[PDB]
């Protein structure tokens, strides 16, 4: 069938919960404080949604 | 730049764009055939964003959270209102704000 | 935190390369998993534990 | 071998009317932007089968 | 007092835009571009689905953020 | 020192510079920030 | 111990024997540990001048100041004794029920 | 139908070759092709053609 | 590091805990102005500019 | 009238397009070489990414 590798229809993104991401096993990337959660990104919050 | 790696002038990476290191000929030339023979297609222009005096180092957040100072109620309409604080070395364009 | 599988016996760990400058020493011990709260989280609807 | 497009249109009659219409066909066929292709243009209309 | 260094650079040349920019826009003689362009009783089905994906997605010519495709000619629906 | 500004005066000062640091791969700078208005850019410019 | 199961009084029950529940108790932490977000960048404490929000509190999820606190308070003084102010009374067990 | 005699075209898709202006000269271009059904066809059930 | 520990029914976790020095200085140049500055030398902290 | 206690879902689907993270200070497109890459911390050190 279709070949997401190749023809690029991908269609599994709606899976994802989250992404963090560490330098040197030490830092988080975006650690400035920027987000709202700045420890990582969440691309969707289950069901706490406060 | 100074930390400018000359590898990547080379490769065009960084530096000089596709008009300023060609030879002012192969620029003209080209601009006199765009109609028929395109030759804008094949030379790479590199695009470079600024360093410093852009984004501050020190830690600040981006999207700020304000709460209701005080609320009223009425059985057709109530009131609400913010205290919306905007520190120095800031500024904040109303359109991205939204209750 | 590292984590251990039920009935696992062998532990490896790692950091990848890095400056180990004016490090001071290690300090370890174990706990069991669902009497950890999960680090820098809200709310853990599945955290059953008092 | 004098095919193209899958069609019984020789390549050079698609060359010829590709350059008459949009200038295109010495540096590789693609779709011409649709404010070229008006309704009485060429490749607007052109419906191999099979 | 340059601040030319603030802004993207093309290659030892910054991107100043154009200084004529500034917005003013009212009820009439104020016009922007990117115009609206744009159980079945019929089972033709085929072009149903084309059209469908006509639907969602875009043309016009001053589109022309990067480039317009290789040999050319100047044309309308500016 | 003391121009007048727009009707409220301000002070001014060019080695005011308090927090030497910067965040290097190492420091991690928390909030901060004293307003200071440049001599020449801050003050020309306004 | 229920004798039958057959609901309803009757002869059989009046065998049936009871025991009481077991001991639960319930109070806040030991210093009202976890009352207050610590080590979670996302609800983290913020203290700032009113001038300049940006708060001067910038956490981590490496630090554990909860255990932090707790040993150095087991440092700077004695621990076996109990201030009610903010709960400070360190969890143990009878050494007669950890080892027998 | 089930049985077809095919007639095509293929591009050339490297990036390094794709848009280059070749001088004057003799090379030789090599290329390598895929015989394998699976990947060489698209189907709506994506069923195992082998 | 590789550690060798009894076996258990439950899941679990090491907890090791590479200590390190972790200092924060505070300076005030005027008024209702706090600036602090963070550290921690065997494992850095934030990137930045 | 009678319509049983309601209890709401949400969910959102984003195909065909990938997830993005630009390695830029503030996460704009100011240029091709975003600033961060080329930044004096990452030009001459080596780095892990976890």
């Amino acid at each position: 069938g279709s070949i997401p590798y190749l023809d690029g229809t991908f269609y599994l993104n709606h899976t994802f919960k989250k992404v963090a991401i560490t330098f040197d096993s030490s830092v988080s990337w975006p650690g400035n404080d920027r987000l709202l959660t700045p420890n990582e990104f969440e691309i969707k919050r289950s069901v706490d949604g406060e | 730049t100074p930390s400018m790696m000359p590898q990547w002038s080379y490769m065009h990476i960084s530096g000089q764009d596709a008009s300023e290191y060609l030879s002012p000929g192969l620029v003209q030339f080209a601009r006199a055939t765009e109609t028929y023979f395109s030759l804008n297609n094949k030379f790479r222009n590199p695009t470079v964003a600024p360093t410093h005096d852009v984004t501050t180092d020190r830690s600040q957040r981006l999207t700020l959270r304000f709460i209701p100072v005080d609320r009223e109620d009425t059985a057709y309409s109530y009131k609400a209102r913010f205290t919306l604080a905007v520190g120095d070395n800031r500024v904040l364009d109303m359109a991205s704000t939204y209750f | 935190l590292y984590p251990i599988p039920a009935n696992a016996t062998n532990v490896p760990i790692s950091i990848p390369s890095r400056n180990w400058a004016a490090f001071r020493g290690w300090a370890f011990t174990r706990l069991k998993t669902k009497e950890t709260p999960s680090l820098g989280s809200g709310y853990d609807p599945y955290y059953t534990y008092s | 071998g004098y095919n193209v497009a899958q069609c019984n249109m020789t390549k050079d009659w698609f060359l010829v009317q590709m350059l008459a219409n949009y200038n295109i066909g010495y540096q590789g066929f693609y779709i011409p932007e649709s404010y070229k292709d008006r309704m009485y243009s060429f490749f607007r209309n052109f419906q191999p089968m099979s | 007092i340059n601040f030319a260094s603030l802004a993207p650079r093309h290659g030892s040349r910054p991107f100043m835009g154009n200084w004529q920019d500034i917005g003013t826009s009212n009820m009439s003689g104020g016009a922007f571009s990117w115009g609206s362009l744009w159980k079945a009783w019929n089972s033709s089905t085929g072009q149903m689905l084309r059209d469908k994906l006509k639907e969602q997605n875009f043309q016009q010519k001053v589109v022309d953020g990067l480039a317009s495709g290789i040999s050319g000619v100047v044309d309308l629906a500016n | 020192l003391t121009i007048r500004g727009r009707g409220i005066q301000l002070n001014d000062e060019s080695v005011s510079s308090s927090l030497g640091l910067r965040p290097d791969g190492t420091f991690q700078i928390g909030g901060a920030g004293r307003p200071s208005f440049t001599p020449r850019q801050a003050i020309l410019t306004l | 111990y229920m004798p039958t199961i057959k609901e309803g009084n009757s002869r059989e029950l009046m065998g049936q024997q009871s025991m009481p529940n077991r001991p639960n108790y319930i109070a806040f932490r030991d210093n009202f540990i976890g009352l207050m977000y610590y080590n979670s960048t996302g609800n983290m404490g913020v203290l700032a001048g009113q001038a300049s929000q940006l708060n001067a509190v910038v956490d981590l999820q490496d630090r554990n100041t909860e255990l932090s606190y707790q040993l150095l308070l087991d440092s700077i003084g004695d621990r076996t004794r109990y201030f009610s102010m903010w709960n400070q009374a360190v969890d143990s067990y009878d050494p007669d029920v950890r080892i027998i | 139908g089930r049985y077809v005699p095919f007639h095509i075209q293929v591009p050339q898709k490297f990036f390094a070759i794709k848009n280059l202006l070749l001088l004057p000269g003799s090379y030789t271009y090599e290329w390598n092709f895929r015989k394998d059904v699976n990947m060489v066809l698209q189907s709506s059930l994506g069923n195992d053609l082998r | 590091m590789t550690f060798e520990v009894d076996p258990m029914d439950e899941p679990t976790l090491l907890y090791v805990l590479f200590e390190v020095f972790d200092v924060v200085r505070v300076h005030r140049p005027h008024r209702g102005v706090i600036e602090t500055v963070y550290l921690r030398t065997p494992f850095s902290a934030g990137n930045a500019t | 009238k009678t319509a049983v206690d309601s209890i709401t879902q949400k969910k959102f689907l984003c195909d065909r397009t990938l997830w993005r993270i630009p390695f830029s200070s503030n996460f704009m497109s100011m240029g091709a070489l975003t600033d961060l890459g080329q930044n004096l911390l990452y030009a001459n050190s080596a780095h892990a990414l976890d």
